[PDB]
């Protein structure tokens, strides 16, 4: 039981593999937790064709950065 | 470097704590010892799930906050804020 008590913790590991575990686990809750959208935005912006009829194209319609 | 020393001195502070009062109850000492007998990295997740509201972490509040600051300096680095 004595050793049941002393398992292995987590300040008995050295400071570097403490701080590689600690990375790994940031990231996995936190960095790919962290949700923002920005899709809409960013198609719409994609879309606009951007002062392309006043730009001396001199032809039809120029494709647009989405198409 | 500094975030890991602090938890792992919180850490062990807790578990003097566990070891101190163990005496109260051997069902209590099982599952608040779920904690230091859990592997390393179930440890360090569990310890790191102070996000949100859930709050069944036992992180203090000044570890919390130091996360909390640097969570956010960093996504305004990266842009999002």
């Amino acid at each position: 039981v004595v050793a049941c008590f002393r398992m292995a913790p987590l300040y008995n590991l050295p400071r570097h593999r403490a701080v590689n575990l600690f990375l790994q686990g940031y990231e996995k809750s936190w960095i790919e937790t962290e949700e923002h959208y920005f899709e809409d935005k960013l198609i719409e912006d994609l879309a606009k064709p951007g002062a392309e009829p006043p730009e001396e194209d001199e032809g039809t319609k120029r494709v647009d950065p989405l198409h | 470097d500094d975030f890991v020393a602090k938890l792992q001195d919180n850490q062990r502070f807790r578990y003097n704590e566990v070891m101190q009062a163990l005496n109260m109850s051997a069902a209590l000492t099982a599952r608040k010892t779920k904690e230091f007998r859990s592997p390393p990295q179930e440890q360090i997740n569990m310890l790191l799930n102070f996000k949100d509201d859930k709050s069944e972490c036992p992180c203090p509040e000044e570890i919390r906050d130091q996360l909390l600051d640097f969570h956010e300096d960093l996504m305004t680095h990266c842009g999002i804020e």
